[PDB]
């Protein structure tokens, strides 16, 4: 049997903030704090296609291709 | 035990508690949004490889088939 | 927190009011002009690149099409 663990991140003021909790209260001495620019946590995306919360991966582009070559 | 996946670089004390909601509805809040994005990588990677990205239902007892091509 | 979106080395006091409109009301009667080299331009991205330039509605949960030539 295994118990969900999950973690928060907030970007405010170029200073990232996390911690974890567990049951909807939180776990002590998780706590964190550091600046932006020296932040432990990287997004990144393939295609940067503005206004998407998610990128488009590159076998996206031809997709279509491979499909048909595949039948 | 002791439950140690963040480094202790930055630890520090209890500076917020839960002042609206939870991380776990937070996060039911946003799959909603974050479904299709996962539906597009999850037929590309079914295309391409057939394992890299699995659905919840296909790990310890699921199948995986193969395409008719390999490029 | 701080909009810093220019740079702080020409920074002055307020030298220009608002005398005449706003800038919304310019870009607003400015934007039926800018109005057909935008689709000009999405039709060629289209035609080369599929996700380039998108539409106002192809951004978080927007499906692009792949073409059948790689030129």
């Amino acid at each position: 049997k295994m118990v969900k663990i999950y973690t928060c991140i907030k970007f405010m003021d170029d200073q990232c903030h996390w911690y974890q909790e567990i049951k909807g209260k939180e776990v002590p001495g998780t706590h964190g704090k550091c600046a932006a620019d020296v932040a432990p946590w990287i997004a990144l995306r393939q295609d940067r296609v503005d206004s998407e919360m998610y990128g488009r991966s590159y076998v996206e582009q031809y997709y279509g291709d491979l499909l048909a070559l595949e039948n | 035990m002791k439950t140690r996946l963040t480094n202790n670089v930055d630890r520090q004390s209890a500076l917020y508690g839960s002042s609206g909601g939870t991380a776990a509805q937070r996060y039911e809040q946003l799959r909603v949004d974050r479904n299709s994005p996962l539906k597009r990588a999850r037929d590309c990677s079914k295309v391409t490889i057939p394992g890299l990205i699995e659905d919840e239902n296909y790990g310890d007892a699921g199948r995986l088939d193969t395409p008719y091509q390999s490029s």
